C-alpha cells in the first residue's frame, strides 16, 4: 500500500 | 536502555511565489529525513516492519512540526524551513494560512524559546510522539507503550539532573504535546484541502502520507 | 494555594431510539453542571468574566469527555451517561458513530481503568485543561498559565505522596491529554455535522457552544 | 454573544 515508506524503512 | 545521549545523536544526525508551495516542498524533503531519524531512535528498528509504518504514518505531522518549530527559535515572527528559506508571519497570512501559522508560532516556537528547550528534550518529546500506543492497527501496542514509558522516564531523569532548579520543567514539556496534537490535526486538514483543490504542487512522499487510511 | 482537596470537592459536588440524541441530551445537561464545576475550581471565579467564557468555550468538550470517561470505568465496552442511561459499543456503532466511540473507549476509559485513576487526578487533569493559556482572546494569558502551573505541581506532589511506588504515574496522567485533545476535536466535528443536517435534536446550551467563534 | 453561558457565570 504505502510504497515509498516501505522502501525507505528497508534495512 | 533508552539513553538520552542516543536520542540526542538522532536529532543531530538529521540537522541540515506561493509560500504554501515552498512549505510543502520542505515537508516532502523532511519526510525522507524523518524515516532516517526514526531508525536512529533505540528499539524502533527492532519493531515489526508493519508497526514502524503505523507509527510513522500516525505521527509524521507532529514529528515534523516539532522539528521546524524548535529550529525557528531565533526567528522573529516566522519559521525556518529545512530548504533553508525563512517564512514570515505576514507571508503565510497573505497566502491564506495565517490562522494556523500563528498557532504554530504562539503555542510552539514561542513557548519553546521562553524555556530554551534543548535538542535532547525536543528529541525526547519527538520520541514520545513516535511511540504512540494509541495508533490503530498496532500488532503489539503494549510493546510500543513500554518504549514510550522508557523515553519519558529518561527525559524526567535528564531534566531533574540538567535543570534541577526548574522542578516543573518536565510537565511543562509534556504539556506542549496536546498543542502539537491539535496543531498537527489542523495541518492534515489543510494538506487534504491543498490536495482536493490541486492548486498546489505536492511531491510523491507527501502525497503518500495523504493517501488512505 | 491550589489544594488538591479543594479540586476533589469540586468533582464530588458535581456527581449525579437514536443513541446520538440521548448522548447530546446528556451533553446539554452536563454543560450547566460544568459551569458550576468551573466556579468551584480555585481562582477561576476570580478571573475576569470574559476570560472565564473563553476558557470554558475552548475546553468544554475535553472537560465533559474526561468526566463521562472516568464515570464509565466499571462499564463493559460502553459509557455511562449523566442522564443515567448506559450506552454500549454496538449501540453507537449501529448509530454510525462507532469509530469515535471506540476511540473514547480505547484511549481514555480503558486507560483510566488500568491505572485506576482516582477522582483527584481526574479533577486535576480537568483543571489543567480548564486553565489553557493557549486559548485565543485571553486578556491576561500569563495569569492562566500560572494557574495551570499550580494545578500540575499539586498533582505531581499528590502523586508522589499517594502513589510513591509508581514513579511515572504523573507523566502517564499527562499523556492522556493529547488523546483527550484529539478525541475532543473529533467530537466537535460530529456535533457540527449533527447541527448541519438537523436530524438530531440539539438543546439550547449545546447549540450555543456550537455557535461561532 | 454567548447568552446562556454569561447568565450562568453570573454570581
Ligand atoms: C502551509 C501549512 C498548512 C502551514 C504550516 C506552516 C503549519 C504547515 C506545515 C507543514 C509541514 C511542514 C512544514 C515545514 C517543514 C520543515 O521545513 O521542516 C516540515 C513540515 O508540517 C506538517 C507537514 O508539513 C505543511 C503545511 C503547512
Ligand atoms: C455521539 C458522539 C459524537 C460520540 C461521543 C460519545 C464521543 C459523544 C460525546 C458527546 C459529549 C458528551 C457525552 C456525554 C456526556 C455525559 O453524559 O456526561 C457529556 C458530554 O462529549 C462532548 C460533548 O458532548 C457528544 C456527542 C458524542
Amino acid at each position: 500500500k504505502h510504497k515509498i515508506l516501505h522502501r525507505l524503512l528497508q534495512d | 536502555d533508552m539513553p538520552v545521549e542516543r536520542i540526542l545523536e538522532a536529532e543531530l544526525a538529521v540537522e541540515p511565489n506561493d509560500p504554501v508551495t515552498n512549505i510543502c516542498q520542505a515537508a516532502d524533503k523532511q519526510l525522507f529525513t524523518l524515516v532516517e531519524w526514526a531508525k536512529r531512535i533505540p528499539h524502533f528498528s527492532e519493531l515489526p516492519l508493519d508497526d514502524q509504518v503505523i507509527l510513522l504514518r500516525a505521527g509524521w505531522n507532529e514529528l515534523l512540526i516539532a522539528s521546524f518549530s524548535h529550529r525557528s527559535i531565533a526567528v522573529k515572527d516566522g519559521i525556518l524551513l529545512a530548504t533553508g528559506l525563512h517564512v514570515h508571519r505576514n507571508s503565510a497570512h497573505s497566502a491564506g494560512v495565517g490562522a494556523i501559522f500563528d498557532r504554530v508560532l504562539t503555542e510552539l516556537v514561542s513557548k519553546m524559546r521562553d524555556m530554551q528547550m534543548d535538542k535532547t528534550e525536543l528529541g525526547c518529546l519527538r520520541a514520545i510522539v513516535l511511540f504512540n500506543p494509541d495508533s490503530k492497527g498496532l500488532s503489539n501496542p503494549a510493546e510500543v507503550e513500554a518504549l514510550r514509558e522508557k523515553v519519558y522516564a529518561s527525559l524526567e531523569a535528564y531534566c531533574k539532573h540538567k535543570y534541577p532548579e526548574q522542578p516543573g520543567r518536565f510537565a511543562k514539556l509534556l504539556l506542549r504535546l496536546p498543542a502539537l496534537r491539535s496543531i498537527g490535526l489542523k495541518c492534515l486538514e489543510h494538506l487534504f484541502f491543498f490536495k482536493l483543490i490541486g492548486d498546489t504542487p505536492i511531491d510523491t512522499f507527501l502525497m503518500e502520507m495523504l493517501e488512505a487510511p
